[PDB]
């Protein structure tokens, strides 16, 4: 027999956002694996927040941050009033398959 | 054939004569802002503001019984690159302030307030996911949209004619004098005409743009020219509107805002959401007009909810059919969005259930 | 005298169905009564009614006086209208004491909460530009700059309760009429009562403010020409 | 000692002329319901009500300015055992609505509306 | 090494409140054994839920209904105004060992 078994990831916090126009947070995959983070190559959900603030989640902010599964996170300082975003982190879903 | 009469949305014309007797039924003006940056004012005169401040969207400047501003907010590395963020209606000369966001999040009096509402004869509730309507007794009726960005459209009755002030013009049906300050000159361009109307003084002037963003990138040109000129195809959905409503505002506002919009797809439905939702006040019901386009917000709808083009009434609820319910009693244009589906109602919860599913209320109290 | 709160408490558990609850609701009538005439009881919940102490919200505590505000994060950032009301001090389940709750429900200390500008939410411990402003959530407060020489002087919101309008609500030849709006104090130098500022650090009177026509600027006494006509600046109009 | 003086918080006394000289100070009345089925009138008159019905709390009766008002429903086997089932704040001749439920849900004219609310100087 | 492997069960509806003053319902962990419905000795957590309204917690419902995870959900149609019970039932969570 074979299961998949699954469980979510740790928090991965790789950047401080910059203050400027160009500032800001790029938590991406392909930096991930770069950086040493372990990255799966593959996934079914995962979830971003905003490191400084655990609680109110990201439409709450209402920022402009695009974060999905395939890449990752994205904050840029230019697109927000005032131009700066805040720090923020995700975590990734990891899921194998375990003989029964 | 002489004798026949034809009543368009704003005036009906009888033939007779030889010629078209036209009277006038009266007209609800509307203000609107779209793309963050071009507003039509009450008298139709099209203009581009690229400014950064709070800005007097409308007031009756006789007195101060209501006062509708709006935030307009620089999005990019361009000065000219906005985005409407708030719309803060000022009341009773500042005694009350419904601020609705640009997530959604609505605000009375600085405090979080769900949807609906309805108190001091003020009406707040989404007939969609997209829109929300903010209705009141004073005259005026706000409809604000947040999907795929932040519109505002502004109803007034025509009672309130040749009174008002600020960006939207004094409503009077005259476009050379929407320029009129306080000052009693006619301003010369947008920007230097919105520049007296800041929020406050500390505000940076909106600057005159004369660079069409369109040049810069080959790419974004090919993509903003082959997705908004589906405005001025003959065969589009959108010819319907073409013999009433001058597309070329609109195919402008759409080329802008693409080539401007680092958000290509945000920008571009929301241009085409503008030109469909400006020809369905007019009166016309432009229909499945996302072929191909715009269909991720299709998509993106809430769970057990849908798509629908022709949104013209309140949100079929439980407790409305259990209760009546004050929401209902609003005209407004049919808008479109995620609604739940015919025969179908949304519980307390939220979820979309059928009206055997969702229970009676007396009292207050759920009676299964 | 106590003799009918201990005959309604009497008859409430003797008939309540969960005795207990009744029992509870009386000592409490009786207590929140004597807190009305003007007696703090505290502590009066010894080995009774103590399933009402743990059932707290989770990041709340109980607490025996509640005798003012709940301290909100957002009101510590632009004040609040809830919470300037005389009530007489209630028991109840309350976030501790210089813990804020943030608009998620959770309780968190000061430094983690954001300052709300225009209803933006702002990390704590942030520089950002706003209006040529540069300014800082410290710790939950917003403070925001941009001691003076010319006439007008300094004018600091930390004093004031939070809302009053600050150096950005200055009169000004422009704002002194459409009147300003914000609900964010500045703390920046403004002109004396009785004047106006100039918009680059100087006061004039509000007589003599410049008339502003197509990105131009009149001082009084100035003429222009539009169309067929000519108009002249005098007290802020043509 | 004379010359004191200690005040309540509905009245002040003075020790003089070998008596309390005592004048009152300005109090906010305070009616109650308890227990679902006690009443303390704003006089301090307690008397049991057991009702099963919405009865009229307070309402000033020269006008319709407010009227608050108290549901109170059977709650057990006997007719006796009662409960306040909620508590609607009748406003401007009927014109708004406060509705405190039991279990703590606050409706604005049969509209849920979460707490705080600040709107009609309510 | 023995992993922890949690799990909840499905609905047991085991009961139709009777309409009057004593009837109500009463979904009570013997009874479900009694009436052959598997119940695990060992629990964390029970949730209960109207069965007929599935969507609105039991708090909005008003209702003086109690569930305890050591007794199960009882509801009595006095204590409610109006003298009738809703239509209940809950599920148990049950948990157990598995060798890794
Ligand atoms: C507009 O004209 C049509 C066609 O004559 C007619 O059916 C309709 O009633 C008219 N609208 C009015 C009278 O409001
Ligand atoms: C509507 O406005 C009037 C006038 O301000 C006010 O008296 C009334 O309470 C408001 N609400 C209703 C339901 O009439
Ligand atoms: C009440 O009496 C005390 C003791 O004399 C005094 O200090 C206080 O001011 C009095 N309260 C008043 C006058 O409101
Ligand atoms: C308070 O009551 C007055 C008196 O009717 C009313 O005019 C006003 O709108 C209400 N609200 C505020 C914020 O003053
Ligand atoms: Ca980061
Ligand atoms: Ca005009
Ligand atoms: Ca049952």
């Amino acid at each position: 027999c074979v299961r998949e078994v699954c469980r979510w990831s740790s928090w991965y916090n790789g950047h401080r956002p910059e203050p400027g126009l160009g500032g800001g947070d790029f938590e991406t995959f392909e930096n991930l694996r770069q950086r040493g983070y372990q990255v799966c190559p593959v996934l079914a959900d995962i979830e971003c927040r905003a490191a400084q603030l655990p609680d109110m989640p990201l439409e709450e902010l209402g920022q402009q941050v695009d974060c999905d599964r395939m890449r990752g996170l994205m904050c840029a300082n230019s697109q927000q009033s005032p131009p700066l975003c805040h720090d923020y982190e995700l975590r990734v879903l990891c899921c194998e398959y375990v003989p029964c | 054939s002489p004798g026949t009469s034809f009543n368009t949305t704003c005036s009906s014309c009888t033939c007779s004569g030889g010629l078209w007797q036209c009277q006038d039924l009266p007209c609800p003006g509307t203000c609107s802002v779209q793309g963050g940056a071009h507003i039509s004012t009450y008298d139709e005169k099209l203009y581009d503001l690229h400014g950064d401040c709070s800005y007097v969207l409308s007031k009756k400047c006789a007195d101060s019984s209501f006062t509708v501003l709006a935030e307009l907010r620089k999005c990019g590395l361009t000065d000219n690159e906005n985005c409407l963020k708030a719309v803060t209606l000022s009341l009773d000369g500042g005694d009350t302030a419904i601020r609705v966001q640009a997530d959604g999040g609505v605000f009375l009096n600085s405090i979080y307030t769900q949807l609906p509402l309805s108190a001091a004869n003020i009406t707040l509730f989404t007939p969609s996911s997209f829109f929300i309507v903010v209705q009141t007794g004073l005259g005026l009726q706000l409809l604000v949209q947040l999907v795929p960005l932040m519109q505002v459209f502004v109803r007034l009755d025509p009672a309130h004619q040749g009174q008002m002030c600020g960006l939207c013009g004094n409503f009077n049906q005259n476009q050379a004098d929407d320029f009129t300050a306080l000052s009693g000159v006619v301003e010369a361009t947008g920007a230097a005409f919105a520049n007296t109307w800041k929020a406050q003084a500390a505000c940076a002037n909106a600057r005159n743009s004369f660079e069409d963003p369109c040049s810069l990138s080959v790419e974004n040109e090919n993509y903003a020219r082959h997705w908004c000129s589906r405005l001025t195809d003959p065969n589009s959905a959108f010819s319907r509107c073409h013999s009433i409503i001058n597309p070329k505002p609109f195919h402008s506002n759409c080329m802008f805002d693409t080539c401007n919009c680092e958000r290509s797809e945000d920008c571009l439905c929301a241009a085409l959401s503008s030109y469909v939702h400006a020809c369905a006040a007019k009166g016309v019901q432009l229909s499945d007009w996302r072929d191909g386009v715009c269909t991720k917000y299709m998509q993106n709808c809430p769970k057990s909810q849908r798509y629908a083009y022709v949104v013209d009434a309140c949100q079929p609820t439980c407790r409305g059919l259990s209760e009546a319910d004050v929401t209902c009693s609003v005209s407004f244009v049919p808008v479109d969005g995620c609604t739940c589906p015919a025969g179908t109602f949304l519980n307390d919860a939220g979820a979309c259930v059928p009206a055997q599913e969702c229970p009676c209320y007396a009292h207050g109290t759920v009676l299964a | 005298n106590p003799k009918p709160f201990h005959s309604n408490c009497m008859f409430d558990t003797c008939n309540c169905e969960r005795s207990e609850d009744c029992l509870c609701a009386a000592l409490s009538s009786y207590v929140h009564a004597c807190a009305a005439k003007g007696v703090q009881l505290s502590d009066w919940r010894d080995g009774v009614c103590t399933k009402y102490m743990q059932n707290c919200p989770k990041s709340q505590r109980y607490a025996y006086v509640v005798d003012a505000c709940q301290p909100t994060c957002r009101g510590l950032s632009e004040a609040d209208v809830t919470c300037s009301v005389s009530f007489v001090p209630v028991d109840g389940c309350t976030c501790p004491a210089g813990t804020f709750l943030n608009d998620a429900g959770a309780c968190v200390p000061a430094q983690e909460c954001p300052c709300y500008a225009h209803g933006t939410v702002l990390a704590p411990g942030e520089v950002v530009h706003d209006e040529g402003a540069v300014c800082s959530c410290t710790g939950g407060k917003l403070s925001c700059l941009g001691g003076c020489a010319a006439p007008m002087v300094y004018l600091d919101c930390s004093n004031s309760s939070a809302g009053t309008p600050g150096a950005e609500c200055l009169r000004s030849c422009h704002t002194l009429d459409v009147g300003c709006f914000s609900t964010h104090c500045v703390s920046g130098c403004v002109c004396p009562p009785g004047l106006v500022s100039d918009g680059s650090g100087g006061c004039i009177a509000e007589e003599d403010c410049p008339c502003v026509h197509n990105e131009a600027t009149y001082k009084p006494g100035e003429t222009i020409r539009v169309d067929c006509n000519t108009c002249t600046c005098r007290n802020r109009r043509w």
